[PDB]
């Protein structure tokens, strides 16, 4: 089935500097509705996962605007415009297309 | 919306459990849910998933045929039965609710938004499987 | 062509109060018949009782008090005669539990709540007249907003199966809606339950949506069979989930098998067919 | 095909309050475009905006309330998220006013005024959040009960024709429903008016009552033309009073005589025909 | 429902006058209503009357032609204009509204149904016409 | 048209005692739905009439149980079970089958 890989493993950023996570799907996210069936969640650490995006670029409910989604067609990007420290911890992008829904082993986003 | 989820115990491997997911705060009848699971230092797994009328119950491989998803709308509560378990199902249990959009017009309107999408908006806390001896 | 709304249900609203729908349900074993006088639309849209055709009036109380007595008007402004109904058009049918009513004016500010009994002597709808409870006099619009247990007789628990005593002692005809049966064969009575806020989990049960209600009154089906089997499609899907028949009194029977609380409630009734009143229905599932 | 209900405007309700329809009538000379997000259902059922299909949902609002800011949900229970028009579906349309709310619990007694003023910053609906202005904290159902002059601009009186700033400022989109215009030709739109409660004479306007929106909605009309030519027939008798178009955004337009607003309320909008959107009225009377 | 007639005057023989009936408190477009007058020491005497859109409107044979009667539907208004009055005319005039009953089905069910009535529920005070010279 | 004429000119009654008001007119005022097209209305001294009975037997808004219509096809009757002091006034029996409505010439009801 579907396979999402993620790069890159981990991401160390500065607080406030833009953080780009990318997510590549062995298949295209693209569907006919012109969507991209591709969601962002973040597993905090040691919280249960927290939809943040989802189809390519909506914001979930209480997603600040710095959460942005880019790309399409197969790679997707995770944009945080200024990186705070309650954005650390990790970002899987789950396929939403078809299941069984598979998610992408995930991205650690740590903070320098 | 609230889910709350409980039955998790350690279970001799091939035994069986049953765990429960309890909602509050919205209409329970007319959502998604499904099963995930997080193996201990491991990324999120899919499980099982079923829809608002019980009868579309998907699972994924490495539990297909040993798991039973089912949901009674009375109580409110989505269920899952484990029977053979192994010790590669060792796991923390969450149930999700699927995203749901307002009806906003009607099948001839809806066939075309992305309204199935898979997305799961609201998490449960998960119980913890431990399958040992 | 009779037709019902083809909106899921979970978007449609309770008939005796303004209020979303919760799920589907059946009667306790205790209740037989009920005799609810909102939500009483035939399906050939003759509103009988004091159903009103559109929600605005869906318990809902306009008068002018007295600071005694509210001398009850329709909510057009316009006098109540007892002529109509029990009550005035739209009057809350709530049994067994006291109404609690947000009242507001035309020209003024301030809502205010209105406490309403509706066990005493005082309070025959009929004549045109409920118990002021304090209100003070004016012209009032007010909509029901919440309810709780009733205060007479004490310690008895709400119990939305009933009608309030409309008044209209022994003499007069009382005009309220004829009670409705299961219709024998094994079969029970469906209820459309919505959350009512009150001190407990109250369903309380309707036999039509009010949607329902109001295209079955622009619709006036001319022709109705014995009954209109009715089946609970899932719209996602399409697979039927249970069928159900009306009856021309304007209610929902299935059989249960041990249902219809295990339905969703995104569903949507499309009226199947019609089919005589012995018709045997499958078992929920 | 297209139908319109066939019933009494008396009888129908508000689209963008719980309120009976008293008048029909036109816009002040000051407003030319009116940008209501409730009462927005196109002659395909296609609702846009915040417009819900049934009254039971029409200016409500549901939430949890943290004592500072009321995170609105839908008002099934479940969260909102931005994407589908400017605030929760049946979150009040009305600008240039104070709203105030009735605001009740599931599973508690005690229902509760909440004040609300939709020109602060914190009043973002957008982003699933208004001000709470003292609401306690849990979750909450409440319904627009009465309006007032606004709190700011300090000095300015009710102008019902706005909407409030939904906040969802210069980047987003913010899925407003486009604005409405008399198409020309002379034309003016026509507003459904309904006695709003407050502190004057309120005439809330709303481009299609709230059962008219149930009947587009639940009948997803397949065909429309350019525009769909009405009478307003009045049933006692049968005489055409008057000849409006609907257009497929989903308002009404008419020429006046000097209207519409010296047309009775009993009467009822039977759909005609389909008409270009050029076709000539004839001036009501 | 209150009712409120104004503008009685002593006209000359032949004069003209126009009696106004402004209501509150109800749907004003919505409601039937009558002219009636009461000469003094004699009985009830209905003049005219109109329905809601004020296309139909009905007089009596004493005043048909000299008589008329028209509303305003916008300002809630009620009209009687006289012209060419005799003493014959001398009364007291109430503005009545009509019998309404609630909607209750649509015209399949109303048309078996004794709507029409012509019964006066509500009525105004009435303001006196002296026509003398 | 229709003329309506009423007896007796002046009914003298004791307050408890139940009065009859007969109302005969020139056509029949039974319509085809069963309901007798007839109102009967309360002129008290120095007010408006005020509706009391129509369609034959039913009774207005406020109208209390003592005041009963009986009678059809020509003759009706106006029952007053317990007469009090403030039914006394001029009843008047108006027919509302057609325009012009005509009005009886009204009974003087006073008591004794």
């Amino acid at each position: 089935d579907i396979v999402m890989s993620q790069s890159p493993v981990s991401l160390p950023v500065t607080p406030g500097e833009p953080a780009s996570i990318s997510c590549r799907s062995s298949q295209s996210l693209l569907h006919s509705n012109g969507y991209n069936y591709v969601d962002w969640y973040l597993q905090k650490p040691g919280q249960s996962p927290q939809l943040l995006l989802y189809l390519g670029s909506n914001r979930a409910a209480g997603v600040p605007d710095r959460f942005s989604g880019s790309g399409s067609g197969t790679d997707f990007t995770l944009k945080i415009s200024r990186v705070e420290a309650e954005d650390v911890g990790v970002y899987y992008c789950m396929q939403a297309l078809q299941t069984p829904y598979t998610f992408g082993q995930g991205t650690k986003l740590d903070i320098k | 919306v609230q889910l709350l989820e409980s039955g998790g115990a350690l279970v001799h491997p091939g035994g069986s459990l049953r765990l429960s997911c309890a909602a509050s705060g919205f209409t329970f009848s007319s959502s998604s849910f499904s099963w995930v699971r997080q193996a201990p230092g491991k990324g999120l797994e899919w499980v099982s998933g079923i829809n608002p009328s019980g009868h579309d119950t998907y699972y994924a491989d490495s539990v297909k045929g040993r798991f039973t998803i089912s949901r009674d709308n009375s109580k409110d509560t989505l269920f899952l039965e484990m029977n053979s378990l192994r010790a590669e199902d060792t796991a923390q249990y969450y149930c999700a609710k699927k995203i749901d959009f307002p009806f906003r017009g009607g099948r001839r309107y809806s066939d075309s938004r992305p309204y199935n999408t898979g997305s799961l908006d609201s998490w449960g806390q998960g119980t913890l499987v431990t399958v040992s001896s | 062509p009779f037709t019902l709304p083809n909106l899921p249900l979970s978007s449609l609203s309770n008939s005796r109060a303004p209020l979303p729908i919760s799920s589907i349900g059946i009667s306790p074993d205790n209740v037989q018949s009920v005799q609810f006088q909102n939500g009483r639309c035939t399906l050939d849209g003759r509103l009988v009782g004091t159903t009103p055709v559109s929600l605005s009036h869906v318990a809902k109380i306009r008068g002018t008090s007295n600071g005694t007595v509210i001398n009850l008007t329709e909510l057009d402004g316009t006098p109540f005669h007892p002529f109509e109904g029990p009550a005035p058009i739209g009057f809350p049918d709530l049994g067994g539990c006291d109404w609690h009513i947000n009242m507001t004016q035309f020209g003024h500010s301030s809502q205010t709540q209105y406490d309403v009994d509706t066990t005493p002597d005082t309070f025959v709808p009929h004549l045109g007249s409920i118990q002021a409870n304090g209100i003070g006099s004016g012209n009032y619009v007010g909509v029901l907003s919440w309810i709780s247990p009733p205060s007479h007789p004490s310690g008895s628990q709400v119990d939305l199966w009933k009608i309030p005593n409309y008044g209209s002692s022994i003499t007069e005809a009382t005009h309220l809606a004829p009670s409705v049966y299961p219709p024998g064969f094994g079969e029970v009575l469906v209820f459309f339950m919505s959350k009512m806020p009150g001190p407990g989990a109250y369903n309380l049960p309707c036999l039509l949506p009010q949607e329902y209600i109001s295209h079955l009154a622009s619709e006036q089906a001319p022709t109705v069979g014995e009954a209109a089997l009715l089946h609970y499609v899932d719209p996602d899907t399409g697979r039927n989930l249970g069928e159900f028949k009306a009856y021309p009194d304007g209610f929902l029977t299935c059989v249960p098998n041990g249902g219809p609380q295990q339905l969703p409630i995104n569903g949507v009734f499309v009226f199947v067919s019609w089919v005589s009143r012995f018709y045997q229905l499958k078992p929920v599932g």
